[PDB]
RNA sequence: CGAAGGUGUGCUGUGAGGCAUGCUGGAGGUAUCAGAAGUGCGAAUGCUGACAUAAGUAACGAUAAAGCGGGUGAAAAGCCCGCUCGCCGGAAGACCAAGGGUUCCUGUCCAACGUUAAUCGGGGCAGGGUGAGUCGACCCCUAAGGCGAGGCCGAAAGGCGU
RNA sequence: AGGACCGAACCGACUAAUGUUGAAAAAUUAGCGGAUGACUUGUGGCUGGGGGUGAAAGGCCAAUCAAACCGGGAGAUAGCU
RNA sequence: CCCGGCGAGGGGAGUGAAAAAGAACCUGAAACCGUGUACGUACAAGCAGUGGGAGCACGCUUAGGCGUGUGACUGCGUACC
RNA sequence: GGUUAAGCGACUAAGCGUACACGGUGGAUGCCCUGGCAGUCAGAGGCGAUGAAGGACGUGCUAAUCUGCGAUAAGCGUCGG
């Protein structure tokens, strides 16, 4: 069956990537949270 | 003041499992089962300290009846005749005499018969 | 379908009382080569009753 | 039940059974001794020995029957030019089965099946 | 003289190897080697290697003979289990155990 | 000249417990009287880990199908070679995009991984391998749509839009 | 010419059997419907939770839908077990 | 050094206070699984114990109807929360 | 003494049980702290277009990761210790 995850790297990065996050005040707070938690991978990006 | 239980808990469970030696299966190996087995054993032992006294008198009486009937008298008349003769020997001794001294028991019987006569 | 109680150590070993292997009762001995072999089977060296039945 | 029935099924269909004993019969005739499983060797007797029997009479009809049963003209030739004459005086028993133990991968009872006069 | 050999962490369940180990217990060593040679079990390959090593240990380290050696003690213990994940229908995972065993043979003359 | 702990034994107390000591253990322990508590577990379809049971049972994943010879090897139904057989053939062949990212090739190893064995492997280790003016991307151009200098609007955040 | 006819790809899913700790958290097999259209499909884009979208089944909105998911208020409250 | 497949694993030798500290490594409980020994068990019915109790085995003693383990047979007895 | 009869009867353990001994599995317990928790006294309370926080890639006799550093790259100069 067609499952829910159908990978596209362009759409991955436009939806969840660094610049998509930095584009909005609320995405910038996501990165802040993930910096505060000490995330190795801050975003999907590469 | 954090208190760990391992040492006291191991000792508490070991005490029960030692009391459960000889029991079948998990009753000698598994605390949950062993604790129930050891408690029920104590309940039975309490009960049977009482039943032991009933059972032995039941045995003493049966042997007195046998010995008496071999000497021509039932247990009931024999006990009565001994009361009428003021013999206070109890059932544990009469039954020991019936087995181990059959001449003395015969003398007790002729004393009992004499008192009913 | 499934058990209502855990079977014991004992009943397990009673079921496994018919699981023992039978050792080969005796081995045959070829007349020519002296090799021990399964009866009615050729030897490791390729001998059979007294004949070398295989090339090697 | 299987009362009075012959033929091992060998966990195959008929067409696979016929194909493989054709291949096995040719391999036995070619090499004169093959290692195989014991029930396959016992059934190959019922395939190879009628071929050798047929090969005792060299005729175009018999080479064609053998070809129909072997589909290999090296085998027909060897049957009719080597094995027919070698077994011309033998009334059957053209093969010998030699039990040879057990296979490592599956513990299958194994056997060599020889032609009785290999004389390599 | 008791001479020991062991296969530790052998890939086989102790139940399987015990079937074979029960064949050669208390037997003359040459008899045991014959039984194992013609016992169609993977465990008989493992138990024969250990018995063969115990024999060589007894010669090289602990004396001489071969013909006076008997399998005095043989037992198989359970070793550590390797745990794997076998997927089943409906996303149900099943943890299968790949059991291992410690085989020990004690060969002895007296 | 052997602490805690572990494991037995013997004695002892109405009980929770206590004392002694053998063995293990190999460095901590602690009387007494007071003091303070994460202070006592068998249950909570309790939590975590370990280990049982069913059971050496079901199953080993399309019923396209194998057979033999030779080779290598500790070992070969499964690897290599070869002869046949059978299966697909608008595919079960071939070339890509997407996605994955070294799975490619070679040598070497077989613990684990592979629902079996494995000498084999998309497994482990090592080394090698991707060569562009013309292919593609980048690039020029724009679509939907997005962002959007100023601007209009909006408690703030922001929204819309040139 | 045709929301035309038969019928493969393609899109679907009427029946039966299998399967029901599956080969598969919806499939397989044999048949079945549509198959130039109100068709189908690729790539990208927009719509965001009392909100969306809905040839309307309360259907669908990441195996979750009579109000998604995540985190928080939060150790809600639980005259109940 | 030896068995083993120029394996895994093991036995020796050696190191060390110790390898019953050998890297799966201080201590090394329990469940759980085994080997060995003693006793019991194949005419026997049920919470598997308890009270009684022979026999057998094994340690004491000096005779002494004591210890340990087992437990035929028999009275009673339907777990825990 | 022999036979026959008729009473009675040990010795079996495929396996199982109980106990003891020796082991295996397992990693509790105790002992241990380079790590944490809570505070006290003091400090410093900001960093950033002189390009931050945080990252990516690189940097060694270096195959990897960590730490440090930034093509002057586990480091350069200078003044002191
Ligand atoms: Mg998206
Ligand atoms: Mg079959
Ligand atoms: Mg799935
Ligand atoms: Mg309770
Ligand atoms: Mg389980
Ligand atoms: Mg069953
Ligand atoms: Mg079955
Ligand atoms: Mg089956
Ligand atoms: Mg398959
Ligand atoms: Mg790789
Ligand atoms: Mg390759
Ligand atoms: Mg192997
Ligand atoms: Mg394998
Ligand atoms: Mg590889
Ligand atoms: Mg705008
Ligand atoms: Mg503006
Ligand atoms: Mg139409
Ligand atoms: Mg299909
Ligand atoms: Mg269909
Ligand atoms: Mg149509
Ligand atoms: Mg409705
Ligand atoms: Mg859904
Ligand atoms: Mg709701
Ligand atoms: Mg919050
Ligand atoms: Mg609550
Ligand atoms: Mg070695
Ligand atoms: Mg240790
Ligand atoms: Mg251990
Ligand atoms: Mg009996
Ligand atoms: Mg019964
Ligand atoms: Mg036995
Ligand atoms: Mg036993
Ligand atoms: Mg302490
Ligand atoms: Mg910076």
């Amino acid at each position: 069956m067609k499952r829910t995850f159908q990978p596209s790297v362009l759409k991955r990065n436009r939806s969840h990537g660094f610049r998509a996050r930095m584009a909005t005040k609320n995405g910038r707070q996501v990165l802040a949270r993930r910096r505060a938690k000490g995330r190795a991978r801050l975003t999907v990006s590469k | 003041a954090r208190v760990k239980r391992g040492v006291i808990a191991r000792a508490r469970h070991k005490k029960i499992l030692k009391q459960a030696k000889g029991y079948y299966g998990a009753r000698s190996r598994v605390y949950r089962v062993a604790f129930q087995a050891v408690i029920k054993a104590g309940q039975y032992a309490y009960r049977d300290r009482r039943q032991r006294k009933r059972q032995f008198r039941q045995l003493w009486i049966a042997r007195i009846n046998a010995a008496a009937r071999q000497n021509g008298i039932s247990y009931s008349k024999f006990i009565n005749g001994l009361k009428k003769a003021s013999v206070e020997i109890d059932r544990k001794i009469l039954a020991d005499i019936a087995v181990f001294d059959k001449v003395a028991f015969t003398a007790l019987v002729e004393k009992a018969k004499a008192a009913l006569a | 379908a499934v058990q209502q109680n855990k079977p014991t150590r004992s009943k397990r070993g009673m079921r496994r009382s018919h699981d023992a292997l039978t050792a080969v009762t005796s081995l045959s001995v070829d007349k020519t080569s002296g090799e021990k072999h399964l009866r009615h089977h050729i030897t490791a060296d390729g001998y059979y009753r007294g004949r070398k039945v295989i090339a090697k | 039940m299987r009362h009075r029935k012959s033929g091992r099924q060998l966990n195959r269909n008929s067409s696979h059974r016929q194909a493989m004993f054709r291949n096995m019969a040719g391999s036995l005739v070619r090499h004169e001794i093959i290692k195989t499983t014991l029930p396959k060797a016992k059934e190959l007797r019922r395939v190879v020995e009628p071929l050798i029997t047929l090969a005792k009479t060299d005729s175009v009809a018999n080479r064609r029957l053998a070809f129909a049963r072997t589909r290999d003209n090296e085998i027909v030739a060897k049957l009719f030019n080597e094995l027919g004459p070698r077994f011309a005086s033998r009334a059957g028993g053209y093969t010998r089965i030699l039990k040879c133990g057990f296979r490592a991968g599956d513990n299958a009872p194994m056997a060599y099946i020889e032609l009785v006069d290999r004389s390599e | 003289m008791e001479t020991i050999a062991k296969h530790r962490h052998a890939r086989s369940s102790a139940q399987k190897v015990r079937l074979v180990a029960d064949l050669i217990r208390g037997k003359k060593v040459s008899q045991a080697l014959d039984i194992l040679t013609y016992t169609n079990k993977k465990a008989a390959v493992l138990v024969k290697k250990v018995l063969e090593s115990a024999i060589a240990n007894a010669e090289h380290n602990d004396g001489a003979d071969i013909d006076d050696l008997k399998v005095t003690k043989i037992f198989v213990d359970e070793g550590p289990s390797m745990k794997r994940i076998m997927p089943r229908a409906k996303g149900r995972a099943d943890r299968i155990l790949k059991r291992t065993s410690h085989i020990t043979v004690v060969v002895s003359d007296r």
